[PDB]
RNA sequence: CCCGGCGAGGGGAGUGAAAAAGAACCUGAAACCGUGUACGUACAAGCAGUGGGAGCACGCUUAGGCGUGUGACUGCGUACC
RNA sequence: UGUAACGGGGCUAAACCAUGCACCGAAGCUGCGGCAGCGACGCUUAUGCGUUGUUGGGUAGGGGAGCGUUCUGUAAGCCUGCGAAGGUGUGCUGUGAGGCAUGCUGGAGGUAUCAGAAGUGCGAAUGCUGACAUAAGUAACGAUAAAGCGGGUGAAAAGCCC
């Protein structure tokens, strides 16, 4: 029965994949808005 | 000096509508030799208007 | 089912002769445009020429109100540059009055291939007689 | 990537797009963007979750009649023929024999049989109790299993 | 002899023995329905409605086939704003056949 | 031919000449810029 | 019976050959040979050799009787280009596409 | 686990290009133009599932207006008449009777003039 | 064996299960280029579609008046990022 | 630049003012059919319905739910030379990403279900690589020292040899 075991309900959440398409919700800008220092790779200010 | 949109293959064939070659249109038959040639020209055997010329 | 569409092979269309003496230009013109579209027929179809052939005659005797006999100006441009060429209403009635009724009706008919085909059915004459006795046009009193 | 850090064309004036390295990940022959490294895929399983899981699977092997308890299970000589005949007599093809004292002859007799696996009671894993159709425990192996799983 | 009757949402002008495609009725496949709300019966003498639906008229129609119509694609693209949404739709229909029209 | 074509596409990649566009193309861009000032 | 001859990899671009092919398409064969003898093209030499080869394949590998044959199909496909280099001014090069073609003459009596 | 993406990309492109058969030039050959053509056809198709209801209604009104003026009353007065005569025939059917059954349409005009007076 | 310049290339023959497996060789996509057939197109203006839609050509079909291709004419309609 | 300050025809009312009754008019509201979210509510209790109310334009962005790809386990199982993957058509199907069946090509592999991991989905980056178009059978064929004829060889001679 190793093809009948199954995880709990709610334990494995999907994982945001950014940059794929328009339907996914997080495409083009991946959830990081328009230009600026925060929309840049490595970008962000210090603590 | 150069195009600004790539022309289609439609417009390309339309331009080539006149590039067609015309056929010969009928080539004439010698009087003596009975063989064919362009009109007003000598034949391959070298006759013209039923008399022998060149003869190479 | 589907809404009926007139079929241009099987459209029957009649011939009418209209005397344009003393009629107002726009009001006659609008009635002719209605009859040439085919808007007066229950088999009207917007992409089919269903209208009738109208023979307008006495086109030089058409009337306009006010000072439009002398102030109404017909402009056209010739394509050459300073080619703006005007002609008043009485100059047009003198030169070619057919152009008066035909300009009016043509501007009331839909622009496009169909409305050109609709204008080919209007036959205007400046006189009282027409060549089209063979088609037996019945007298459309309008 | 085995190349040079020479910039392939001047920054401005060629009408080419700007490029800086021939080892860019956008370029053919260029170097994976997020290239992988050798990594460890081990998960921590808590000890009480491992033992809990074994208790659940043993309880379901008992409940689904996939658990056979024999008193003794040993083969005469180290021959795969003898173990093949012995498992044939007991109506078992796919089987996990588990014995509290690992016999040498049994181990050599099951080494060629594909479906059959002999374990000591110490080294059982979840994936084999679930994998094999029947589990055949020696009674000594049952006692050792209860000592392991408390 | 035709008859106009009101049906699901809309109206139908139907002769006898003619298959009509209506909206989804909650009727079994071979079962017969009656439309008691006929608006016109014309044979060579018209009968229509001062007050609506004709007093003595009814249409008996046998249901022929429940079904689900042609797929249509619904496309919702907002140019230049990063939004598009496609969807599809097959409308349920009911083909009935007019058994008879009673004036 | 392929080797000569790759190298002879690689000819004006590291250029300097400023009056010539892309190293080679003649223009009037000196007068255009200079007149814009 | 259809009988084929082809010149694969013919050094002449397909455009230049298609002018000549468009001449003889549909003709009887002796008339087509009389057209290609008096057409002053390089492509007419190539097309004539393919047509003569198709008459020979017809009369030898199939049923005879040249006089009934007609040029039913003729078409010129494009072949592979030979990519060469023209040295232009100021140090720049071009690719010259030395173009080939594939002449096909299908001759038949029916 | 490297995933090559040839086979599924081919399937998407092909899906779009099958939805663009019959379009002129690149619109039916090139993916990058057939994608835009297919979408713009989608937007038009939506928009025109609404306009066909508007266009058919204006066609029917023009036919009832023609046939009703043939029976000596305008469209406006005819619809007012039939609403006051409490007739609920919609105008698809009035257009269709007005083409196919001239006598029934004449009788409808008589109900309209009867109630309208 | 035949055409061909004792060519290139081809057509047969033969091997092969298969030579549109022939060395330019497994599969053989797309762009791009052709040949053939059906329809449209030489008085008509524009993101080239879409809604309507006649006619024609092929298949049906117990004529059931459908399907496929084309698409005159007509409403609306200024690509994507 | 051309009427060119009603959209146009054209209008002496088809203008303006006052009153009134019609009709047209949107993706508004209603009718009919369908789907989905959030409440409430009697059961069904691990949820579906006789219900029932109401909501469903959407950028940045947040939340939820899925499809496909490659790889691992299930799988020494199950499909497969009576023909796999792939390629190319057709038909059916789901709200969608998609799925399923099958003709032809192909010629040897594919993989359910339920889990697991990702080099997991491209139309854009003057993106990288290959192929192929476009202008286009167009400019050009590289000193304006210059060729003409006879003969030979050859399948063919302006260019080779004499």
């Amino acid at each position: 029965r190793l093809n009948t075991l199954s995880p709990a309900e709610g334990s494995k959440k999907a994982g945001k994949r950014l940059g794929r398409g328009i339907g996914s919700g997080l495409g083009k800008t991946g959830g990081r808005g328009h230009k600026g220092q925060k929309s840049r790779s490595g970008g962000g200010v210090r603590r | 000096a150069v195009q600004q949109n790539k022309p289609t293959r439609s417009k390309r064939g339309m331009r080539r509508s006149h590039d067609a070659l015309t056929a010969v249109t009928s080539l004439s038959v010698d009087k003596t030799s009975g063989e064919k040639h362009l009109r007003h020209h000598i034949t391959a055997d070298g006759y013209y208007r039923g008399r022998k010329v060149i003869a190479k | 089912m589907k809404t009926f569409t007139a079929k241009p092979e099987t459209v029957k269309r009649d011939w009418y002769v209209v005397d344009a003496t003393g009629k107002t230009l726009g009001r006659l013109a609008t009635e002719l445009a209605r009859r040439l579209r085919g808007k007066h027929k229950a088999e009207y179809t917007p992409h089919v020429d269903t209208g009738d052939y109208i023979i307008v005659l006495n086109a030089d005797k058409v009337a306009v109100t006010g000072n439009k006999r002398t102030d109404k100006v017909y402009y056209h441009h010739t394509g050459h540059i300073g080619g703006i060429k005007q002609a008043t209403f009485e100059e047009m009635i003198a030169r070619r009055p057919e152009r008066v009724i035909e300009i009016a009706v043509k501007g009331m008919l839909p622009k496009g291939p169909l409305g050109r085909a609709m204008f080919r059915k209007l036959k205007v004459y400046a006189g009282n007689e027409h060549n089209h006795a063979a088609q037996q046009p019945q007298v459309l009193d309008i | 990537v085995t190349g040079s850090g020479k910039k392939p064309w001047r920054q401005k004036g060629t009408g080419r797009a700007r490029s800086g390295s021939i080892k860019s990940p956008i370029w053919r022959s260029g170097g994976v963007t997020f290239a992988a490294r050798p990594q460890d895929h081990s998960q921590k399983v808590n000890k009480k979750m491992y033992r809990g899981a074994l208790k659940s699977i043993l309880s379901e092997l008992v409940r689904q009649d996939r658990l056979i308890v024999v008193e003794k299970f040993s083969v005469e000589a180290p021959k795969t023929k003898l173990l093949a005949q012995k498992l044939k007599d007991m109506a078992l093809e796919d089987v996990l024999i588990i014995t509290g004292e690992l016999d040498e002859n049994l181990f050599l007799a099951a080494r060629n049989l594909h479906k059959v696996d002999v374990r000591d009671a110490t080294g059982i894993d979840p994936v084999s109790l679930i994998a094999f159709d029947k589990v055949v425990m020696t009674a000594d192996a049952v006692k050792q299993v209860e000592e392991m799983l408390a | 002899m035709y008859a106009v009757f009101q049906s699901g949402g809309k109206q139908h002008r139907v002769s006898e023995g003619q298959t009509v495609r209506l909206e989804k009725l909650d009727i079994a496949t071979g079962e017969t329905v009656e439309f008691a709300e006929v608006l016109m019966i014309a044979n060579g003498e018209e009968v229509k409605i001062g007050v609506p639906f004709v007093d003595g008229g009814v249409i008996k129609a046998e249901v022929v086939a429940h079904g689900r119509g042609e797929k249509v694609k619904i496309v919702k693209f907002r140019r230049r704003k990063h939004y598009r949404k496609q969807q599809g739709h097959r409308q349920w229909f009911t083909d009935v056949k007019i058994t008879g029209i009673s004036a | 031919m392929d080797i000569n074509w790759r190298h002879n596409q690689s000819t004006f990649y590291h250029f300097t000449s400023d009056h010539r566009i892309s190293g080679w193309k003649e223009t009037n861009a000196m007068y255009v810029a200079l007149n814009s000032q | 019976m259809e009988t084929i001859a082809k010149h694969r990899h013919a050094r002449s671009s397909a455009q230049k050959v298609r002018l000549v092919a468009d001449l003889i398409r549909g003709k009887k064969v002796s008339q087509a040979l009389d057209i290609l003898t008096y057409t002053n093209k390089k492509a007419a030499v190539l097309v004539k050799k393919v047509l003569e080869s198709a008459i020979a394949n017809a009369e030898h590998n199939d049923g005879a009787d040249i006089d009934d044959l007609k040029v039913t199909k003729i078409f010129v496909d494009e072949g592979p280009s030979m990519k060469r280099i023209m040295p232009r001014a100021k140090g720049r090069a071009d690719r010259i596409l030395k173009r080939t073609s594939h002449i096909t003459v299908v001759v038949s009596d029916r | 686990a490297r995933v090559k993406r040839g086979v599924i990309a081919r399937a998407r492109h092909k899906k779009i290009l099958k939805q663009a058969k019959g379009y002129y030039g690149a619109r039916s050959r090139v993916y990058r133009v057939a994608f835009q053509a297919v979408i713009k056809a989608g937007q038009y198709a939506y928009r025109d599932r609404r306009q066909r209801k508007r266009q058919f209604r204006q066609l029917w009104i023009a036919r009832i207006n023609a046939a009703a003026r043939q029976n000596g009353i305008s469209y406006s007065k005819f619809i007012n008449g039939l609403k006051k005569a409490s007739v609920e025939i919609d105008r698809k059917i009035l257009a269709d009777i007005a083409v196919f059954d001239k006598v029934a349409f004449t009788a409808l005009v008589e109900k309209a003039k009867a109630a309208l007076a």
